């Protein structure tokens, strides 16, 4: 072979698309929880005051 | 009877109290409820308010206490004579409850129960309760003075 090939060399565009939507829907969904809990908790806290 | 002793030995735990149609009792107080048509209940964690629920059977839905939110300041009745209330804080005299009172309710002059009693803080010569209310829009919280010892 006159190349070089690399690590990422075979990851095609929709390859690279659906691991940016599986690392990006995870996420996203574990920031929605996160983000559920916190806001619960001030409402919580306006209940007593 | 709409308020049920707790015992885990023998001995008083806590109580128990029907209120709108529900069975209440702390999270603190271990034991079996006397009655056993509401002992047999599964209750519900509320670890937000150390408080289990459940469903009144339809064999004790008669016995079920009615609540309010309106409590204006003023005194009101408990199992150990009159409770006072002022400033958004519940007090009793030293001396007057202690372990094994907590769960009871708390009666405004009509009956109806305002708040159940988790615990306390002696001041000096009162004791002030650690209790579940409902605010003015009458959402369930939870009231406790820096320092209550669950009873």
């Amino acid at each position: 072979a006159q190349h070089t090939e690399s690590f990422t060399s075979a990851i095609s565009a929709t390859a690279w698309s659906w691991i940016k939507v599986l690392v990006g829907g995870t996420s996203a969904f574990i920031v929605l929880g996160l983000i559920a809990t916190a806001v619960v908790a001030l409402v919580l806290f306006f209940h007593r005051h | 009877d709409k308020t049920f002793p707790i015992m885990l030995n023998g001995q008083v735990n806590g109580y128990a109290c029907v209120v709108g149609g529900r069975v209440f009792k702390p999270l603190h107080v271990e034991g079996r409820i006397d009655n056993e048509q509401l002992a047999a209940i599964k209750l519900k964690k509320a670890s937000i308010y150390d408080l289990e629920y459940g469903d009144v059977p339809q064999c004790m839905k008669s016995d079920t206490l009615q609540y309010t939110s309106d409590k204006p300041p003023g005194f009101y009745n408990w199992h150990h004579g009159a409770v006072q209330y002022e400033n958004n804080r519940f007090t009793v005299p030293r001396g007057v409850g202690g372990k094994g009172d907590s769960g009871r309710p708390i009666l405004d002059n009509k009956g109806r129960v305002v708040a159940i009693v988790l615990g306390g803080v002696n001041e000096g010569s009162r004791t002030a309760l650690s209790v579940v209310t409902w605010n003015q829009k009458g959402v369930t919280v939870k009231d406790t003075p820096e320092g209550s010892e669950p009873w």
